[PDB]
């Protein structure tokens, strides 16, 4: 249908801190690690539907500037003595036809799960710190 | 249709910049007085579609054929102050002012992708000319007076 | 009625060989586009041809027995108005134009005869 | 053969648009009065085959050689109202009206793939010209009077 | 043989709701997850033919607009408390030679099985929500 | 050696039904799933040659028009209550030097083993139904 | 050598088409009267070999050097009836008539791969011209009078 | 904006080299007396962005829109001593002197990537001209007077 967004990228904020230095070129990405329901399927038109406990478990890959307030926050999170839970939201504003709706996706208790692969070059500039915060519930609503 | 004019509007009152100094594209328009820094919304980039929606309305009964698409519209700044009107745009594109003024322009606005100071061969002289790239995404629509179905009579048969 | 084209093979068609053969492929619009139906006719002595022809789009080819291939005499559209006792060289001159779509509008006559049939079927009840 | 003329038919009475204002392609035809928005079904794109069917009929005994294929036919809209006749087409292509009027045109119709406002160098002036792309898929056919086999006599041998 | 379709894409409808915002560029795709019959093959011209119980199990990958009525329906399906069964049909209209036939494929009890990998970019627009509803019986008839 | 074929593609027929709508571009393909003989090899110039029982087991991938008499036959085969055995032949005519020979390959009891991955696009036309009938004996002779 | 002339033969009496109206290729031949629909077997495509056989005969003792190869020969139809002579060929190529008339033409015949209505710039005018592609595969041969070996005398030695 | 002038500054007082002998780029400037070894900071390479920061300040309350980017600026040395001013630069680029003088030039400096002695066709003669490549990375910024939020009144409701 007809649709247009404000807010170029999904504005994002974890622990009441908003990410504002996002590496241009598809920084955020949400990946469902698992299915939403596994099934066992028996003879003659019979199946069994069971929503797994890993339903919303989503990994969020974030790309941030090599040394930025956003990378400072994520790094201080990474180096904490006790791994810091992450709660927050990814959301966009968008006007459906004329009506203004907001598409939000909560992010429950999550944590670091892959450190950035810290690469420094000389040929070419590279400021690409990619964290992956993988939560358990990522419910989009709209 | 209206998309290029809309992005022209957005650049018109993001830079607080003049009517007569924004010309569109590869139309016919003379660039007199090189220093008069123009801005042109080059739309020559191929616009490619993404989806073809089709919605339907019940009471004021008509329906709604939509087509989301995107185009790599480039911006060419001219004039002695080309560089500034490049950078100052290439950087205010993602502020309050822009994101607050593009209210009803039925047109998303992505980040500026790349820039270039490719000038133009003005005949044994070089006039300032800078391109900045950014994909723009919008969705034209049309409405058609179809009509709904209130019931459905029918018959069955069996052996 | 169906036509009967005959004559003596002369002029650009070639010498009146007593064995010359012709071939008509008719484009009969069968179901979706059409069907091509071939038919080969031979000639009596003195280079004489004499044969009836159905109506419609016919492509005529000419060649001699023992030759290596045909020669494109060309297309033709035999309609309900072409003369019956005509030579082949003459008919080849009345090739098919693209008036066929206007010709399709001869269905007005068919519509009229259907209307008259409906009328003279309905009236007798009294 | 007939495919391009068929898509011309489909665009003729999807846009409710004129005979004399749809010319075909890279034929010879003068584009006088630039504002008279023309539409041309450019068929210069290579049509590539997909399959070569072969069916056979029994009673009214003939057979049927078919050849499914597809071609990226583009549509070039001209005239002052090129943009509209682009968009309004590029969006009605997948409505009721189109999908209901292309009844017997033995020709599928795919979605519009991309658009472009590539104009034409009309000699120190720019005339509106827009291309829209969409793969079209059809299948020409021919019928041949072969003949069936009613029986088969034969002999066997053994050591 | 000679063949032409109306209905550009296979018009599709699950749970009496029809998909009408299909991402252009091969949105729907049906994949047979398994065989139709496994066999054990013994000596000297002998085999055993056994149609599996997973015969029609087909995954249907759907590509829909990032925030569309179709994605709204699929998402509300995804986030339900109880995973919602999907029943419906994929079908096309097509005229064989002159005769008009309809090629239909039923889709029995199915469910979400891979969430869309929610990707948001800045370089380039991306509105590509790919769900995968994998059913158990997908019988095409024509 | 010098060789020329009539019969562009290997004319093929299963169950006395001949395939005549073959997707252009390498529709048929025969693949040997296994070896012809496994061996165990011991010291000092000694081996043991044993032709397996899976010798001729060949998978035949067929590409047919999306909705064709050939696809109708294959589909009705696929959806049968009891999986239908397939017997028939793949063969070509060809003139060696002047002599006309026929190269035939029988296909014994076989069955569906991978359904076509039913894909429908909008960008581009796709009428590509690929079945795979995998038999047990596929003996070429000539 | 003979391959192109052979495919010319095959197209000569598949379309039941004239001698003098099939010219070969990029030779010298005038195309007078554009409407006279010509057909030319363009062989400019590179022919690439596949194998180099070598057979030997015993009694009438000579041997036989063969070379299987293939070439993407294209067919260009001209004339007002180019389209038809394209399609009607592009579809009869795989019938009875073709597959039955190419008896001794030591030349396989593959399916028509693609078509194009690329016309020719006939000097401020466009003449109908259509290309159809199909790989053709054949195998030239030569025979050489070598001679066999009837015996072999020889001697051995040992430590 | 200022980036190219900045790298010009850096090359100005890394080589201890003259003002008037460093000209910028594809501007208008005459290269008289070929032996006068010039240096030009060719910026024609496309500068591509990397990120668009957005920071905010509290007390002296304004905010800060930044845009990190990089450009493959090349250096063209001319003159009889082109080679030396190439190599002696291509090698001092990563010394104390450079890394100590580029203090406030808000501009990183990467290693020299490649060199070339591509000369220029000076009309039946060849004038020494050498290009050296190195990606340069910087980040323009702008500051905007927005304003903070001191509180937020609001109301709730429940069933």
């Amino acid at each position: 249908s007809v649709i247009v967004y404000r807010n170029n990228q999904s504005t994002l904020t974890l622990n009441g801190y908003t990410f504002q230095h996002l590496y241009q070129g598809a920084a955020l990405v949400l990946t469902p690690v698992n299915a939403k329901t596994a099934r066992t399927n028996s003879i003659n038109g019979g199946v069994s539907i069971s929503g797994r406990v890993d339903g919303g478990v989503h990994t969020l890959a974030i790309m941030v500037q090599k040394h930025s307030p956003d990378d400072k926050f994520l790094n201080d999170a990474k180096n904490s003595q006790e791994p810091v839970v992450f709660d927050g939201s990814m959301k966009r504003a968008y006007t459906e036809s004329g009506t203004l709706k907001k598409a939000t996706t909560t992010l429950e208790t999550g944590s670091i799960t892959t450190q950035p692969t810290k690469t420094d070059n000389n040929q070419d500039p590279d400021d690409s710190r990619t964290y992956v915060i993988e939560f358990r519930n990522s419910v989009e609503t709209f | 249709s209206q998309s290029i004019i809309n992005v022209a509007r957005y650049i018109r009152d993001l830079l607080d910049y003049d009517e007569n100094l924004i010309q569109f594209d590869r139309k016919n328009t003379q660039q007199s007085d090189t220093v008069t820094g123009y801005i042109v919304v080059n739309g020559s980039g191929v616009q490619n579609v993404l989806s073809h929606g089709s919605s339907y309305d019940g009471d004021a009964e008509i329906m709604e054929y939509s087509k989301s698409e995107s185009r790599l519209i480039t911006l060419e700044f001219y004039g002695s102050d080309a560089y500034e009107n490049a950078e100052l745009f290439s950087l205010l594109n993602q502020s309050q002012k822009a994101k607050e003024v593009s209210r009803g322009l039925g047109l998303t606005i992505y980040n500026v992708s790349q820039a270039t100071d490719v000038k133009q061969l003005l005949g044994y002289q070089y006039g300032n000319r800078v391109h900045v790239d950014f994909n723009i995404q919008y969705c034209p629509s049309v409405y058609v007076e179809t009509l709904r179905v209130d019931a459905s009579e029918f018959e069955i048969l069996v052996d | 009625m169906s036509i009967q084209v005959t004559g003596i093979i002369e002029g650009p068609l070639g010498t009146p060989s007593p064995g010359i053969t012709i071939r008509v492929v008719s484009k009969i619009s069968y179901r979706n586009t059409y069907r091509l139906s071939t038919e080969d006719y031979v000639t009596t002595t003195g280079g004489a041809y004499d044969f009836q022809l159905n109506e419609g789009f016919h492509k005529i080819l000419i060649r001699y027995r023992g030759a290596s291939s045909f020669t494109k005499l060309g297309d033709v559209s035999v309609s309900d108005q072409t003369p019956s006792p005509i030579t082949l060289i003459n008919l080849l001159e009345s090739s098919s134009p693209k008036a066929l779509v206007v010709k399709l509008q001869e269905l007005a006559d068919e519509a009229s005869e259907s209307a008259q049939s409906a009328s003279d079927d309905a009236d007798q009840v009294t």
